[PDB]
């Protein structure tokens, strides 16, 4: 399945404070108005391209959706990273796994760390040798699908973990629906409000009114 | 960061993962400290033309 992302997917770009500025950025954005490919928690975890990053949802009211895989092949010839939220923590590994054929959760090595009415939203990407997530969580009126309204992603953490990723896959908690998007290289103008709240924004490459 | 400024506390709100703020002359004007972890202000010392 498809649908139209509108106005999300917008990110604080860099760990500097501004306020009362219209602030212009190049960077990897999602697209506004873009395609996103929309799957189910019933049945559907198909593994997928990373490309230049991705953007990635879910809309949710008992969270099932509870972690994420990346990599190359999943297959123990390189390093995958893997990410699980559990109660009080929230975990990092890139240990060289073979994982199930088809994973779920039941209710050489280099680096490991540690910390519908909802929606969460993030966003996945490298830099070189960084990868780097951001996200939001908020109430949504309706099941329906993504708002058709404005909020911007902020930085949870970066991992100096260097690998090769070219495609990933999501993980579903077992005794919600969810969406990913690509991000590409954009100049974006983004507003700070009066607070450096990130209100709006314009994809600059979206229509000759935003130009 | 080497610069010569009054430094105060401030209103600036910084969201927990900023640590600096810009003019847009790209000169910083707040830092959070290093060890307080408070955000202070940047203002140059007073001065005008005579
Ligand atoms: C990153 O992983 C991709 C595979 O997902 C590698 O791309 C392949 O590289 C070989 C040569 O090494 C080519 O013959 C294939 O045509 C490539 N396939 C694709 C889909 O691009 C890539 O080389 C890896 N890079 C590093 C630095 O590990
Ligand atoms: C979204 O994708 C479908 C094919 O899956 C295509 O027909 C449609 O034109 C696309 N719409 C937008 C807004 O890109
Ligand atoms: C979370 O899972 C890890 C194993 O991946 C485990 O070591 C840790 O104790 C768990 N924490 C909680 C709060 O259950
Ligand atoms: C670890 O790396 C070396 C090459 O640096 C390789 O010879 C060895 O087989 C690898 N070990 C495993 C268990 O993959
Ligand atoms: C701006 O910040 C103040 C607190 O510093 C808050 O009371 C006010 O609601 C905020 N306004 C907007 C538009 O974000
Ligand atoms: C740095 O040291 C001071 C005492 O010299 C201490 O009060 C403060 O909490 C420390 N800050 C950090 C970030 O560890």
């Amino acid at each position: 399945a498809y649908t139209n992302s509108f106005t999300r997917g917008v990110y604080y770009p860099d760990k500097v404070f501004r306020s009362s500025v219209l602030h212009s950025t190049q960077d990897l954005f999602l697209p506004f108005f873009s395609n996103v490919t929309w799957f189910h928690a019933i049945h559907d975890n198909p593994v997928l391209p990373f490309n230049d990053g991705v953007y990635f949802a879910s809309t949710e009211k008992s969270n099932i959706i509870r972690g994420w895989i990346f990599g190359t092949t999943l297959d123990s010839k390189t390093q995958s990273l893997l990410i699980v939220n559990n109660a009080t923590n929230v975990v990092i590994k890139v240990c060289e796994f073979q994982f199930c054929n088809d994973p779920f959760l039941g209710v050489n090595c280099t680096f490991e760390y540690v910390s519908f009415k909802n929606l969460r939203e993030f966003v996945f990407k490298n830099i070189d040798g960084y990868f780097k997530i951001y996200s939001k969580h908020t109430p949504i009126n309706l099941v329906r699908d993504l708002p058709q309204g404005f909020s911007a992603l902020e930085p949870l953490v970066d991992l100096p973990i260097g690998i090769n990723i070219t495609r990933f896959q999501t993980l579903l908690a077992l005794h919600a629906a969810y969406y990913v998007g690509y991000l590409q290289p954009r100049t974006f103008l983004l507003k700070y409000n009066e607070n450096g709240t990130i209100t709006d924004a314009v994809d600059c490459a979206l229509d000759p009114l935003s130009e | 960061l080497t610069g010569t400024g009054v430094l105060t506390e401030s209103n600036k709100k910084f969201l927990p993962f900023q640590q600096f703020g810009r003019d847009i002359a790209d000169t910083t004007d707040a830092v959070r400290d290093p060890q307080t972890l408070e955000i202070l202000d940047i203002t140059p010392c007073s001065f005008g033309g005579v």
